[PDB]
Formats: structure tokens, sequence, C-alpha cells
RNA sequence: UAAGGAACUCGGCAAAAUGACCCCGUAACUUCGGGAGAAGGGGUGCUCUUUAGGGUUAACGCCCAGAAGAGCCGCAGUGAA
RNA sequence: UUUGGCACCUCGAUGUCGGCUCAUCGCAUCCUGGGGCUGUAGUCGGUCCCAAGGGUUGGGCUGUUCGCCCAUUAAAGCGGUACGCGAGCUGGGUUCAGAACGUCGUGAGACAGUUCGGUCCCUAUCCGUCGUGGGCGUAGGAAAUUUGAGAGGAGCUGUCCUUAGUACGAGAGGACCGGGAUGGACAUACCUCUGGUGUACCAGUUGUCGUGCCAACGGCAUAGCUGGGUAGCUAUGUGUGGACGGGAUAAGUGCUGAAAGCAUCUAAGCAUGAAGCCCCCCUCAAGAUGAGAUUUCCCAACUUCGGUUAUAAGAUCCCUCAAAGAUGAUGAGGUUAAUAGGUUCGAGGUGGAAGCAUGGUGACAUGUGGAGCUGACGAAUACUAAUCGAUCGAAGACUUAAU
């Protein structure tokens, strides 16, 4: 049960009982509403939908995403809410307990939960076989040519191609990730925040999709 | 380096369909003059 | 606002009984050991050797020469493991972090007051 | 944070002064090791008269090291040489006393015998 | 930050004279990256021509160039001069901006985007 | 470039380290020449006194010092090469 | 996986042994044994099933595939994969010109016996082999919001601490089942901490040339050198993961039970049974060219409403950018617009001024008091672009029968 949808903030620390030190990445999970019910009736499975942080009002002649089109607008009308600038939805949690326009408020989670944590991870653009994969290099003196390529990439006339899947360099970084087990320190229903214990995969200031931990 | 086969005509004209220039900007000029680039006073008969 | 979360989540851990001091001055800090027996407390001594960080990350290290070894020692600033901290001397230095005495032994040593 | 081939001097009066370390003990392809593991070394200098002879294998444990430990509430301590202690495979020392101080987390592994010659546990 | 295509001490250089050249003339033209570099430093000089007094007369002398400029009716100031006397007083009242960049067409022997960087 | 320091490798290959000047000291072995710059130690900035050297000597003044005292600064004084 | 044959291509060339780097077709298996049966007391031995599910080490010694010791570990195959891999790398070995020793030869020279020295090329194309885009599609116009078939891919292993010295066992040793921490690998993610870097940050310092002198500063000397160091990027740092638990099964154990008038695990039935096989991380996921599922907009003036200008929905060109980036893509944004960037004022974090005064014979010290930075981390702005901007984008099939 029990998601929500925040922005990663940045990561600090907090001293814990007896003085155990605790690192901690808050984030920011304001304004999260229902956007919608799925069911099994209609769609085939139930699942909830929720958006998260609100933008502004449609208007004419508008270039950039901060203003909603009229589809955005339309689907939000249908819950009273404004336009909100990420949505997804959630799988995990029970249908019924939940209303569409409702708010979804961070006091859902209590400190002690344990939490699997969903981003983007942060991206670094083309990277070689060392970096990208846990190559080793070769020998940086002794005559060597060899330092940082992969090495063969096959055997010979048997097989005279190359297997599919074969940890060659390329584009290094964004996808998404999941870290399971982490656990929430404290929530501070005031300022809207979340302090888990950890770090959780993406940039600042980037979307994070907080459940409840299966496992 | 080097090629085993020669590349054929048809080969070598369906490598070059990416190969080619795209269409120019044109904020047309109201004022006085020819029309100048995009959002420039451009060095010739420029009047944005 | 999106600037201040961090300084006002953690706001509360700050402590504020804390004497202010420099590199280069002596410390006396009161740390409290608990075994699984007790709750006792052994004051480390010595010279302020580094100061960094803000807000609930900061951290200063402590020199001292226990037995002709040297040992240096790194709390956070505003851990509750610490019961007080005295400032006994204050150093002269020209310097934000004095590396230099980690080779160097006796008068060499020596920091000079006020 | 110890290896293969560093050369740690010894803290207690069994004999040895230098010993260098021929393997880490653990689990296979165990690189390093810190305050609180157990070597096995050889020594490669030793005090005439004294028990233990040059050339000989034994294992020691590692107090002191130059890149210390960190602790649970954050805090560190570092030392200025990398030290050690030969001991009896019964977590005994073979000496009799300890020189210089001595990490705390030595009582974690039992080795109460050396926690307690040492000048000031640290 | 860009960095132009030069090492560090050349580009330090580059734009030392191009934020000279600007005070001479008020109006230069340049390649678009120099020029939004230029913008920068010449701002802060300004800045420090504004604040007036000794200690910031002695930093901006760190990077201007030590040209002469031949005055109308005939006299002669240097850059330092020209900076701390008449375009500080241009710009008593506002507060930031100082220059505008006006985009040209490319030039003919590269395709390099061509711009000119003025004092407001 | 943390910690470690030849564990690399056919092989310390490549790099790192040594280096100027002054003062102390220096083995085996030798065809008595050498080995030898063996190894190995120490010193070096700036200011002021001064008694005095090379004297710039006319003399301290003119620079290095005769080189001795007393100071000052820095993490570091053939502070680079 | 050393010989026979060749000759069944290659004297218009199929690069030879070790080693590194990277695997994996993919299999009689060292470990875990996962299990189990016995000429199995635990501990062994031996066999069976299972496995290439997953794991399977650092050094001393060579000329090379061969070996041999040291110290560990739960443990240290099988090679066809051109004795896997030189248009990926080394060149120690062998063998080319020099040279020497043993030996043979009258000799020139030989042996392969030793020994020291000794040049290894290539911009990737018809093509075959990782990442990232444009379009032929696209069947209401069209546009914004999610299939889960599989093409699928990721296999992830293990050691020490309490039940219980209970049980086996004479005792020694020594459980099954449940309750704590490690090693490796990373699946990995991240910069709060500890460190690294940090060539437009701060300070010290030598030589030389200039700013007319001084004082300040600047250029050059690896960034001149030294000490620190913000963002970013990072491991040696900080966190998480794997020992899911269900099905079906192997070897095996059974129960019922006849044929085979008994017995018997099997023929019909019913149970049980393993890290192995199939289900709870990740991308595509109508390119699943058979064309999945959930909000807006839609109508000509004619008009075989085709088609022409149009005119319609949302997209783009262009411009300021970064959390994204080879480019393009992605994302933040653009004349209500600060928006995004610069700026200016800020602060956060990093490193004690100039001037004046006082003291000192002077080098210097002290006071005036946390100055520069802001290079990379808030507010204010129009400095900043699009000038009027312009461009692109339907007439819902049809049918057939099922209202």
């Amino acid at each position: 049960t029990k998601g929500i949808l925040g922005r990663k903030i940045g990561m600090t620390q907090v001293f814990g009982e007896n003085g155990e030190l605790i690192p901690v990445t808050v984030v920011e999970a304001k304004e999260n509403v229902v956007l919608q019910k799925k069911t099994v009736e209609v769609d085939g499975y139930n699942a909830i939908q929720v958006g998260f942080e609100d933008k502004k009002a449609y208007k004419k002649d508008a270039k950039s995403n901060k203003y909603a089109n009229k589809p955005a607008e339309g689907h939000a009308k249908k819950a009273d809410a404004a336009p909100k600038r990420f949505i997804r939805e959630f799988r995990n949690v029970d249908v019924d307990a939940y209303e569409v326009g409702q708010e979804v408020s961070v006091d859902t989670f209590v400190a002690g939960d344990v939490i699997d944590v969903t981003g983007v991870s942060k991206g670094k653009g083309f990277q070689g076989a060392i970096k990208r994969h846990g190559q080793s290099r070769g020998p940086m003196s002794h005559g060597s040519h060899f330092h940082r390529a992969p090495g063969s990439v096959g055997m010979a006339s048997d097989a005279s191609r190359v297997f599919k899947g074969q940890k060659m360099p390329g584009r290094m970084g964004g996808n998404t990730v999941t870290v399971q087990n982490l656990e929430v320190v404290q929530v501070d229903t005031e300022n809207k925040v979340i302090l888990v214990k950890g770090n959780v995969p993406g940039p600042k200031k980037g979307l994070v999709e907080i459940r409840t931990s299966i496992k | 380096a080097v090629p085993k086969r020669r590349t054929s005509k048809t080969r070598k004209n369906k490598r070059r369909t990416h190969f080619k220039i795209s269409v120019p900007g044109m904020t047309e000029c109201p004022n006085c003059g020819e029309y100048k680039l995009s959002h420039r006073v451009c060095k010739n008969c420029g009047s944005y | 606002t999106n600037h201040k979360l961090i300084e006002a989540v953690t706001k509360s851990q700050l402590r504020t009984d804390l004497p202010s001091f420099r590199p280069g001055d002596t410390l006396r800090v009161h740390v409290r050991i608990i075994e699984g027996t007790r709750e006792r407390i052994q004051v480390f001594e010595g010279v302020v050797i580094k100061r960094r960080g803000g807000g609930v990350s900061e951290t200063f290290t402590v020199r001292k020469i226990s037995s002709g070894v040297g040992v240096e020692r790194t709390f956070p600033l505003h851990t509750p493991k610490i019961e007080k901290i005295e400032v006994k001397r204050r150093g002269k230095v020209r310097r934000a972090k004095l590396y230099y005495l980690r080779s160097l032994r006796g008068k060499a040593a020596r920091i000079q007051e006020i | 944070m110890i290896q293969q081939e560093t050369r740690l001097k010894v803290a207690d009066n069994s004999g040895a002064r230098e010993v260098l370390t021929i393997k880490v003990l653990g689990g296979s392809g165990r690189k390093t090791a810190n305050i609180g593991d157990v070597i096995v070394c050889t020594v490669k200098n030793a005090t005439p008269g004294g028990v233990v002879k040059k050339g000989d294998v034994v294992k020691a444990v590692i107090v002191r090291t130059k890149s210390g430990v960190r602790r649970n509430d954050g805090s560190y301590i570092k030392f200025d040489e990398n030290a050690c202690v030969i001991i009896r495979d019964d977590k005994g020392p073979r000496g009799t006393r300890i020189f210089g101080p001595v990490a705390r987390e030595l009582r974690e592994g039992n080795f109460m015998k050396i926690v307690s010659l040492a000048p000031e546990v640290l | 930050y860009r960095k132009l295509g030069r090492t560090s001490d050349q580009r330090k250089a580059m734009l030392r004279d191009l934020a000279t050249s600007l005070i001479i003339s008020e109006r230069i033209e340049t390649t678009e990256a120099r020029a939004k570099e230029v913008r920068s430093v010449v701002e802060k000089l300004i800045t420090l021509g504004k604040k007036g007094d000794l200690a910031s007369r002695r930093n901006a002398a760190k990077t201007l160039r030590n040209v002469e400029i031949l005055n109308e009716d005939e006299t002669t100031q240097t850059a330092l001069q020209k900076l701390f006397g008449e375009i500080a007083e241009r710009y008593t009242e506002r507060q930031g901006g100082y220059t505008r960049i006006l985009k040209q067409g490319p030039r003919r022997g590269d395709g390099a985007e061509s711009v000119i960087i003025e004092l407001v």
C-alpha cells in the first residue's frame, strides 16, 4: 500500500537514538492528489493515479511545459484539481481506500516504515568499458599499447560473429532503478518532507516514487 | 581499411538521403530591405 | 521556498552550548564511552587541527601524542556523545588546516599562545 | 588498510621489531586488513635474545593503523603508524608488555589480554 | 564557464584585451562565444568603477590594459581613467545590465556567428 | 593522488628519487696511481650590531663577507629553472 | 583433446608457444555438496541424481603449453571454442643476418647442445558485430494521457554467532529446525561523512622584465613552486540487494494395489521429494508493418465534399539554457513573458586586506575588524532573444453482416 511522489532535495545526516549517525535523504512530497481510479471492470487492472506538482492554468499561445494544454486541463478537471507536473500510477494500494480528488499526504508514512524508492539515475553520457562495466585495464608500461580498450570480442571461425549482449562502450546513465528496503527516519508534516535513510537514485530535484516495500 | 566490394549506385544514393540542407528561417523585414535571418538584425538589410 | 528544508529539518539537532574555537586552540573534549557495563566519560585533549563543513555536517579534528604515537580524532561538532568542550589555550597560527604538524615532534611541533 | 607486503612495527616485547604481512585471513580474495584483523606475517627484524626469531612465520593482530576506523557515531580515529602484536592462536599475546595506545575495537574480537596490558585504550 | 579554444593563460589574456577594447570603443564586434564571456568581465569592471575608491581602482588595474585614448579636444586619458571617470557616471543609477549583444550573420571565412557587443 | 611500496613484469621497462655551493668524514682492495664525489653527516632567507676580513681598503663606508653574536618571518630559505 | 593418411584447396601467404584483456558454445563436476542410497557411528569412503544455477585465490620459482613449494580458501575442469582470442595488446620462448663455448667435419661449415644481442603494418567498406536518431506505417480527423505476448534481459555465491553438546556417538567429536555479523561480487545507487581531484578561488614565496621611483600590481619561468580548497566528477567512502515462497519435477522414500489367483512404489490411483525448471528488478514494451487499453478537438463557401486556398489539434522552425548531451534526442523555458541565463544585491562555503595609526634602530609586530571570492550553491530584474513573426496539421473509411 502507501505510495507517494516527491522531489529529492539533497542529503544530510541526523543523530539517532544513542548517538548513532544516520545519513539521510530529504524528499519533499508536496501537493499530491488522486487523479484517477482504474478498475478491473473498465481497464482490467486495479490502480490509482496520482499527480504531483501543480503547474499553471492553460493559457492561449504558450510555448513551454509550465502551462497545461487543453487535454491536461480536462483531465485534472474531472477531479477538482489543478494541472500537475508529473503523473504516475500506483498498483500496490487498495483502490477502495482512496477518492478521486483527495490529497495524498506525507503522514501516510510513519517513522519506521520500510520503503522502496524509484527514480531515474543520474546520467553520464558516452562512457567506455572501464567505467561503464567493471573492466580492468591493460598494463600501463612494459611496451603495452593496450590501455582502456575492451579485450577480444569473440572467438574465431567458430561463431564467426559477436554474441548479443557483449559489453561494449555506449551511453551510461539514466535508467530507472529502485533500491529496496530503505526506511523512513522521520516525517515532517509542516514542511511536508520525508527523511529516508540512505541515498536514492537521481539528480537533485528529480522525481522519486516511494512505495511500501514488499519483502 | 579496405572495401571488399565496390558499392553500387543504389547503395551510395541510399546512404545520401539524410545528407542534405535544411531550409532557413526568414523573419521578414517590415521596415525596409531584404529579408533577414531569424532573430537577427542581419548584416545585409536588417530591420528587425 | 525550497532552499531551507535541509536547514529547517535539521535545525533541531544543532547544539548551542558549545564554545567558540579556532584551529590552533587546545581543547579538552569530554566524551562519553558506553561500554555494556556503564556510561563512563573520558577526556581527549589536544590541538585542533581541522574544522570543516556547515550545519549538522560540521566536523573537527584534534591531535595529541599519546606514548610517542600521534593520535588524531575527528568528531561531528553537534554530536550527542560529546558531553562538554573546554577551550584551554588559544593558539596563534597563520593557516586554516594545520597538516604540517603531522611530520613534526617536540619543540618543532609547539604552538605559540594567544 | 594493510595488504600483502606491508611492513608493520611490532608493538610488544616478544622480540620482533618489524614484520611483513603474507596473508590477510578471512575469505577468498580478501584484499585489505584493518584494526582488529588477524594477519599472518614474517619477522624481518628481531631483537637479540627474545622469543621470536628472524624468519619465523607468526600471526598477529593489528592495533593502530594509519588509516584508522570509523565508529558508529560517525567519529573517526587515526594513528600515525601501523603496528601489530604477535598472538598465540588463542588471542593471547606472546610478549608481556604492549607499547603505545591501542584502539577500542580490540574488545570486540575478545583480545582482552591485549587491551588490559596496553597503556590507555583509545 | 567557457574555454574558448585556448589555454588558461591565453584565455585570460584574450579576455583582458577584449574588455579593454570595449572600454576604448564602446561597441565591438566579435564571435558569439567570446562576447558571452566578456559580458561578465566588463560588467564586474564597471561595478568596480562605480564603487570608486582606491582599493577598487587597484583591483581594476589588474585587468585593464595600459592603453592611451586620444580624446576630443585633443586630450588623453588612460582606460582606467575613462572607466572611473566617464563610464561610471553613466551607470550610477542603473543596477546591472550595462551591455547589450546584437547578432549578425555568419562570417565569410568560417560560418562563425558574428555579434556586436555594446555598452548601453 | 588516500593506504600500501616492486605485490607489476621476461626484466624495477618507464617514472619517481639524487643533483649546485660550503663544512665535516670516508671501507675492502690495489699494479701505490687509485678506489673516491666511496659510503655517510651537517649547513644555506632577511635585519641589526662588529671585532674584521676578500679588503672596495683610503676603512669600518664600496659589494661580498672575516665569520662571530643578537634578532625577525614562513609549511618550506641553492624557496623558480 | 601426442601418431597413421595426407594431400582431400592453401609455393598469386589460413600469423607459431606462453602471458594479458574479454568471454562463452556451452559439457563425465572441485565447492555448496542441493538432495539421496549403501561392505554409510558422527568423520570418512563409495555410488546415484543434480548441476557448467552460482562460485571457483594471492605469491616464490621457468624456456615454453610441463612442473614445484609458501600462505590461504567452502573450494581450486573440459577442451574442441583455428591447442578460443596478435585488422584487441605484449614478443619472454623459437628463428633471420653478429659473436662465443662443447662436440663433429680436411675444409666451407654443421648440431639444435648451450650462450649474449636483435624493426611486427592497416583511416573499417559490399558486408557481417553495442549505443543513439530521421521516415515508410500509419484507418475516424487528429492530438495528450498505459499493453504485458514475450525477442526478452538481469542467473548471483558463501563463511563465522544463539537453539542444542540435546540427539548420533562408548566418549571424543557432534545435528536437523529456528533466532546475529562477515568475504567476494557489486545488481547496484549516491556524495551526508572520510579521502582524491579541482588550470577563471584564497594565501605564501624565488628569479627576471615592465608600469618614470616607492608601494602595490602585472607578464614569463610545468598552473613557476608551495599550503589549503567550493561546485562537479569520484573509491579506498556511505547505503541497499542475494538464504523469495509457491507450483511441477530428478535420484529416492512411500501408501494403496492388482496383474503374475501371493507378494510387490506401478500397470490404474494417491502422497512426498533438490541451489536445478516455471511465477513478485529492468528496456521494447502495434514495429506484437496481424497494427492492444484509459481526456481535448473536429467540420467548406463551394466540394465526383475528392480535391484548391484553406480554415481548423496540438506540434515545430528560431531564441535563453541544464539535472540532459558526440550530434541529434531528453528536460527547464521565451515579448501577461524573468522564463532561463547573465547582472546586481545576497547569503552559504573557501582563504586576513588597502589605507591610517601605534610600537620597534631595523627586519617586522599589533590595532582599526572574518577583506577577497561567489568559478560552478536565493531575491530583484527585462540586459537577453522571438521584429509584423512565419510554417506544418480534416472533411471519418468502405464493405460485409451483426442494432
